[PDB]
């Protein structure tokens, strides 16, 4: 079949693609990320993504969670700093309930102070355990130093703001975004007219990433430095942005093998002309409908990232020279091309580029187009891409043991 | 458009096999991409305390240079394709892969043949893997879920190649040699032990083609007793505690005794498991939860963590639980997970049954979503089952579970058996065996 | 008339002579703490007061003034719409067990 | 590591039954 679309005279979208998969699945997206958040209501986000599975109009936080589980269907919030997204599994036999259940969770939660002040301290966990993983820390405190009020915003909440979200924030903060205009629900095994006659029946309803630069520095104890450095970009949709994503494959945006040397991997393999001892680095590029960001990601010692990181300057400084053939570009290209289209293989997957578009877009962008996008890139313009990321103004940020560090000036 | 009528409208699986005993099989679908790659009857199992990590040294080095293709020159044209290349390995089988666009399969199957075939295994870089490996055993050493499993199968199948692990002692892997390899290579990988399986946007025909373009070559035959068999393995009832307070949380992990693969008893207790179902500290359902389990580690933080698996093997298996709980909480753990075992055995309800069973009809269709699970479900089991088995025969086997079912079979494998323990942390509060053998039955 | 009866049985009783309202007397029960828990500060901290001044008129075995004495048509029932929410809550979970 | 952590033997222990390492233990756990 083919992929329904439309749009409600309310601002909101629809589509649909029933694939005869024995279990549908549906995802309501929206414009509500951790950017629409100001200084004071910081961390509303996190809740709001643990929010779920509370108390509504419609039904009991207890009707909710066993409902869903008594016919083994599934509940699950992915957030970006832009978009939010509340999505569903079950099987297509069962569909009406998790509607049900999935918009009195959206339309109208009653968001009562006891249960929120219950699960306050869950942030604290869901946050802790994601820091973990390294990455985490640096990106967050990368976007911080980039922009200054919107996308620096963390999905995460800040430690001070624990048990300081009201219930007046939230509100507040759904009335002011859970808005129709925003939205796009979108459903697969489900035909179109079944999610118009919910959406016309329930959900009829009603800042600028200024970049800045700067850098951060988060010394902690640990043998690894994990760095990253970047610059201003451009957002998605344009082709200038489509010249990064090769841009970032011909650099090498991690590997294909399994214990693969990254043959490819002109960064990789720059470092190991210089370096002989254990490190990693890849293509990092981060895209937004106001802006993006585009640079590399570094890992290595305490006393060798200061060689890692200006080997890999150097190697994206060369390309930006004109040190690039067409070939190196066409392999980045038919990586593109996989990585695109394996993204979008699964059900969801699928799901998060549809409605991303939808929301970004008046309209699906089929896949096929989106490969004409790829070869209509030329080299030059990779290579014009490159010169921006020397060229401008640049943003770093750092977590580890940093007595070997450079700072963004000595780069 | 039904649920059922889903299940009439998957595609049918093709299979065949080559004159030199080697098995095919694929699925069609609409897709641009495809998954394809190879599935052996191979592991730890097959190796003997000698060998006892070839089959996971020969992981590595199987992506290190060919006699066509030597040295890093194979994976340049993965990456030149922007395809992915990818591994596995475990105690009964080991398995390659390509993820690749519809378009190039032919040179996805074109690797395959000589990544198996001509694997040179160079001495330079079987002594650099060599070095890795025990590198890798030290980062190992601090995944403790990787290790308690690892001890697990130490107790529960002593005096067998199942105590072993898929990596080996760090002694092996100092002592290995080129010759181990060859002999461990020119012995189990044979056509009639080994699967092609392929899944996504293409055709069995296309890749025949290949088969016996590439695959004609194989050794499908061997010598009057070059190829091993598998006797059943002696699982046994026992303990292991290796105590660690320096470290903050306590892995636990017990089990029993499990079927095997192809017993049917298997289906039952995928429901079972899913009907304790399993936890984490993030889950925001907290005390409302279904699984009486859950819900009350929710409520009184008697953990971080747990789950239920059932680990199937040739014809026996692993069946129980892992936990991570904190120091002083363990014996509420295993108060209130054997109770519901034995809630099972004794009374389970058809609501609850019936909500297990609509989590193992979704977890078959959400694990059943891109070319690669597919293929992978494929290839094992085609090794373990012989064939494949439909969605829709899953449901049939699913919908003669009722109560009565649960309670029966869970009490031949749960009540008042002999099973394994394994603990790895301070694990002190940890019931002595006798406690935990105590509450496998109750007096009721 | 059967308001005038609830009235009179009301200053009867004598709650109202210690300063207390009606639902500072409720059992203390599972689905009462439950709804006192959901209770905000403000009225929380005035329900201690009513009950700690009332203990320490029953010790000393006095009352207060009349001027002082919780009136019939003023007295709250500021602990309902939360108690009756959550014996709401209870007879769900037993019906869902059934 | 803790791979190379094996059992030792308990066979001096063991019952007669249960010696075997390559037969099933289930069709005597009746009997034991």
């Amino acid at each position: 079949q083919d992929l329904e679309f439309t749009r409600l005279p309310n601002g909101l979208v629809i589509a649909s693609l029933e694939n005869y998969a024995p279990a549908s699945r549906i995802g309501l997206f929206i414009k509500a990320g951790s950017r629409y958040e100001n200084s004071n209501n910081l961390g509303t986000s996190h809740l709001l993504r643990l929010a779920s599975s509370l108390t509504t109009k419609g039904a009991s936080s207890f009707k909710i969670t066993r409902g869903i589980e008594a016919v083994g269907g599934k509940l699950s919030v992915t957030s970006t700093r832009e978009n939010m997204a509340y999505t569903v599994e079950c099987l297509r036999d069962d569909v009406d309930i998790l509607m049900e259940f999935l918009l009195n969770v959206t339309t109208a939660p009653e968001f009562r102070r006891w249960e929120v002040a219950a699960l306050q301290p869950q942030l604290r966990i869901d946050k802790a355990v994601a820091l973990q993983n390294p990455q985490a820390h640096v990106i967050e405190n990368l976007h911080a130093a980039a922009y200054r009020n919107a996308l620096a915003n963390s999905l995460y909440c800040p430690d001070y703001r624990i048990g300081k979200v009201t219930p007046v924030e939230l509100h507040d903060y759904v009335q002011n975004h859970f808005t129709s205009a925003r939205m796009a629900l979108i459903g697969l095994g489900v035909s179109h007219p079944v999610l118009k006659q919910v959406a016309e029946q329930f959900l009829n309803i009603r800042a600028k990433a200024k970049y800045h630069g700067g850098e951060i520095r988060e010394q902690n104890g640990d043998s690894l430095v994990h760095a990253a450095l970047v610059a201003e970009s451009a957002a998605i949709g344009s082709a200038e942005a489509n010249a990064f994503s090769v841009l970032q494959h011909v650099l090498g945006a991690g590997p294909h093998v399994k214990r693969g040397s990254n043959a490819t991997s002109s960064l990789y393999q720059a470092v190991a002309k210089g370096v002989h001892q254990p490190f990693d680095v890849s293509a990092f590029n981060a895209s937004y409908s106001d802006s993006g960001l585009f640079g590399f990601y570094t890992i290595s010692q305490a006393a060798s990232a200061g060689d890692v990181i200006k080997a890999a300057y150097n190697q994206v400084k060369t390309i930006a020279q004109g040190n690039l053939s067409n070939p190196d570009v066409q392999a980045a290209k038919n990586k593109l091309k996989a990585g695109y289209l394996m993204s979008v293989e699964s059900s969801e997957g699928f799901l998060d580029e549809v409605g991303s578009q939808a929301l970004a877009a008046g309209s699906y962008t089929p896949p096929s187009t989106v490969l004409q996008q790829i070869d209509a890139v030329a080299d030059a313009d990779v290579i014009n891409a490159a010169k921006k990321f020397v060229s401008g103004r640049k943003s770093m940020a750092a977590s580890g043991n940093l007595g070997h560090t450079p700072f963004i000036d000595e780069l | 458009a039904t649920y059922a009528q889903a299940l009439q409208s998957v595609p049918e699986t093709q299979v065949s096999q080559l004159d030199n005993g080697l098995r095919v099989a694929s699925e069609q679908s609409s897709q641009p991409t495809c998954t394809v790659g190879v599935w052996i009857d191979a592991g730890s199992r097959y190796e003997s305390e000698k060998n006892n990590g070839a089959g996971y040294f020969v992981e590595h080095l199987a992506f290190k240079g060919t006699k066509n293709r030597p040295g890093n020159a194979l994976e340049k044209e993965v990456e030149s394709m922007g395809a992915h290349l990818n591994a596995y390995s475990t105690r009964e089988h080991t398995a390659y892969y390509i993820k690749a666009l519809s378009k190039d399969l032919p040179k996805a199957v074109e690797l395959l043949a000589d990544i198996v075939q001509n694997c040179s295994l160079e001495d330079s870089q079987i002594e650099k893997e060599r070095d890795v490996i025990l590198q890798e055993l030290q980062e190992n050493d601090t995944s403790m879920r990787d290790v308690v499993f690892n001890y697990l199968h130490a107790t529960a199948f002593q005096g067998t190649p199942l105590a072993q692990s898929v990596e080996g002692p760090s002694e092996n892997v100092r002592k290995l040699s080129r010759a181990d390899l060859t002999e461990y290579l020119s012995r189990h990988y044979k056509a009639p032990r080994m699967v092609l399986a392929a899944a996504g946007g293409l055709e069995h025909r296309q890749l025949l083609d290949l088969a016996q373009k590439h695959f004609s070559g194989l050794s499908g035959t061997y010598d009057e007793d070059a190829v091993p068999t598998l006797s059943p393995c002696r699982f046994t009832g026992s303990q292991i505690c290796h105590r660690e307070d320096g470290l903050p949380l306590a892995h636990v992990a017990i089990a029993v005794e499990g079927p095997g693969w192809a017993h049917p008893d298997n289906v039952a207790l995928q429901v079972a498991n899913a009907i304790i179902g399993h936890y984490d500290c993030t889950y925001g359902g907290g005390a409302h939860l279904s699984s009486p389990l859950a819900s009350i580690a929710a409520t009184n933080k008697l953990c971080q963590s747990f789950q239920t698996f059932n680990i199937c093997y040739a014809d026996t298996g692993l069946l129980g639980a892992h936990f991570v709980c904190d120091h002083m909480s363990i014996d509420d753990m295993m108060f209130v997970l054997q109770g519901q075992w034995m809630r099972l055995c004794t009374s389970a309800t058809e609501s609850e049954v019936l909500r297990g069973k609509n989590l193992l009809r979704n977890a078959l269709v959400s694990h059943l979503d891109g070319t690669t699970p597919v293929c992978e479900d494929i290839g094992r089991s085609l090794l373990t089952y012989g064939r494949r088995i439909p969605l829709a025969e899953w449901e049939s086997r699913i919908a003669e579970v009722d109560a009565r079912v649960v309670r029966e079979v869970c009490s031949k494998y749960f009540y008042d058996q002999c099973p394994a323990v394994a603990g790895f942390g301070p694990i002190e509060q940890l019931p002595d065996y006798n406690r935990i053998r105590s509450g496998m039955f109750w007096l009721r | 008339w059967l308001e005038g009866i609830r009235k009179w049985y009301y200053n009867a009783a004598g709650f109202n002579k210690l300063g207390l309202m009606r639902d500072d007397t409720i059992h203390e029960n599972d689905d009462v703490k439950e709804a006192i828990r959901r209770l905000p500060e403000n009225l929380y901290d005035d329900r201690v007061f009513r009950i700690k001044r009332a203990l320490d008129l029953s010790m000393r075995q006095q009352i207060l003034p009349k001027e002082q004495w919780t009136k019939y048509e003023e007295d709250k029932s500021y602990l309902e719409p939360y108690l009756k929410e959550v014996i709401r809550e209870r007879k769900e979970r037993e019906e869902w067990a059934k | 590591s803790h791979t190379d952590i094996k059992v030792p033997d308990f066979s001096d222990y063991r019952r007669p039954e249960v010696l075997d390492s390559t037969k099933s233990s289930k069709e005597s756990s009746e009997a034991r």
